[PDB]
């Protein structure tokens, strides 16, 4: 079967860049090759077919180049909605066979949270388990340091972060912090708070609610 | 426009067998060769095969032969895929895709295959409620496998959403949030209800969040 090889296999750069893709197949392919583009949480997406040929509808922006072994996608001014992971395919031999792929991250200026804090429910607490969520919102860089606050005190227990991917719109990020606790414990205490820093903020941000109110 | 939309993906034990479907519209689909692809999660595309229009041609990636039978109904348009015997490196989102041109043209959202020993578990919903801008969202939390799907308002509302990917609890159950921000001056006025669908389970729940 073809090997298909690609890079860089992952590479960052800003809007407004030129951005070059490579792709190197084991054999001679002719000009059997395929670009698709796969948006976050998306299906891929063809781009470019027969090397160099732009499929119904595909930004002026997107170009390819190359014959036989090795192979070259071009980006000419990178926009926000370009963040993706890029695959090349050889379609010569079967089996048909994709590269690693390549994913394109953007770098853009600091940008700092929106921060919110939500109580459990009390359909939730009904069940004898209490989540309590604290909600960082479009920001830039990645890096975010939360920290739970349990009567003004240090809480230590189980809280576990997801973070979106980059938005196809603004090139941020979002994260939640779920902390768990029994419901025994939730009414332990009273002021339950998260604490934010970020680089785009001067000082931490913190975000509280009182139990029961 | 060209529509592909797969089904059948669930949980499957070591050793076990599904069928997925891939139900078509807006094109003639007798008169075209179909494809499935799969890609297991974070990793890369990988082609299983391809079914011509009369089924007379059927090609696998040798590696995969065992594990898939590909096969279609010209007359319910539907393109199948006959898993036997999975393995735990079977784990992936399986996508049914059109050749045209030797380049895959469309291809469906994919459904994901979950091959493990554990048990199939609908998840519980339970409203984020807030108290400019104001948030507010849905936990969906305590199931398994992996995924669900989240919309709010039925689709009328997308933009400002977040949903995040789901975590692995200390339990072996997943959970995740879906957020949304809106104009805190709507948080009397508008309805906000989160959609929720684990079809692995088929559990549907509705959950309004109300301040
Ligand atoms: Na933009």
């Amino acid at each position: 079967d073809i090997q298909m090889t690609q890079s860089p296999s992952s590479l960052s750069a800003s809007v407004g860049d030129r951005v070059t893709i490579t792709c190197r197949a084991s054999q001679d392919i002719n000009n059997y090759l395929n670009w698709y583009q796969q948006k976050p949480g998306k299906a891929p997406k063809l781009l470019i077919y027969y090397t160099s040929r732009l499929h119904s509808g595909v930004p002026s922006r997107f170009s390819g180049s190359g014959s036989g072994t090795d192979f070259t996608f071009t980006i000419s001014s990178l926009q926000p909605e370009d963040i993706a992971t890029y695959y090349c395919q050889q379609g010569s031999t079967l089996p048909f066979t994709f590269g690693q792929g390549t994913k394109l991250e953007i770098k853009r200026t600091v940008a700092a949270p929106s921060v919110f804090i939500f109580p459990p429910s009390d359909e939730q607490l009904k069940s004898g388990t209490a989540s309590v969520v604290c909600l960082l919102n479009n920001f830039y860089p990645r890096e975010a340091k939360v920290q739970w606050k349990v009567d003004n005190a240090l809480q230590s227990g189980n809280s576990q972060e997801s973070v979106t991917e980059q938005d196809s719109k603004d090139s941020t990020y979002s994260l939640s912090s779920t902390l768990t606790l029994s419901k025994a414990d939730y009414e332990k205490h009273k002021v339950y708070a998260c604490e934010v820093t970020h680089q785009g903020l001067s000082s931490p941000v913190t975000k509280s609610f009182n139990r029961g109110e | 426009e060209v529509q592909l939309v797969e089904s059948g993906g669930g949980l499957v034990q070591p050793g076990g067998s599904l069928r997925l479907s891939c139900a078509t519209s807006g094109f003639d689909f007798s008169r075209y060769w179909m494809s499935w692809v799969r890609q297991a999660p974070g990793k890369g595309l990988v082609w299983i095969g391809e079914v011509n229009p009369d089924s007379t041609s059927i090609n696998y990636t040798p590696s995969l032969k065992d594990q898939f039978t590909i096969s279609r109904d010209n007359a319910k348009n539907t393109l199948y895929l006959q898993m036997n015997s999975l393995r735990a490196e079977d784990t992936a989102v399986y996508y049914c895709t059109r050749p045209n041109y030797y380049a895959m043209d469309y291809w469906g959202q994919g459904t994901l295959v979950t091959v493990s020993s554990a048990s199939t578990k609908g998840p519980s919903v339970f409203p984020l409620a807030p108290s400019g801008t104001a948030a507010l969202g849905c936990l969906v939390k305590d199931y398994f496998p992996e995924p669900v799907t989240v919309s709010w308002n039925s689709g009328a509302l997308t933009s400002g959403v977040h949903t995040f990917p789901a975590v692995l609890q200390s339990s072996g159950l997943y959970s995740l949030s879906s957020v949304v921000t809106v104009p805190s001056s709507s948080l009397g006025t508008q309805t906000y209800i989160c959609n929720v669908n684990h079809k692995p389970s088929n559990t549907k729940v509705d959950k309004r969040v109300e301040p």
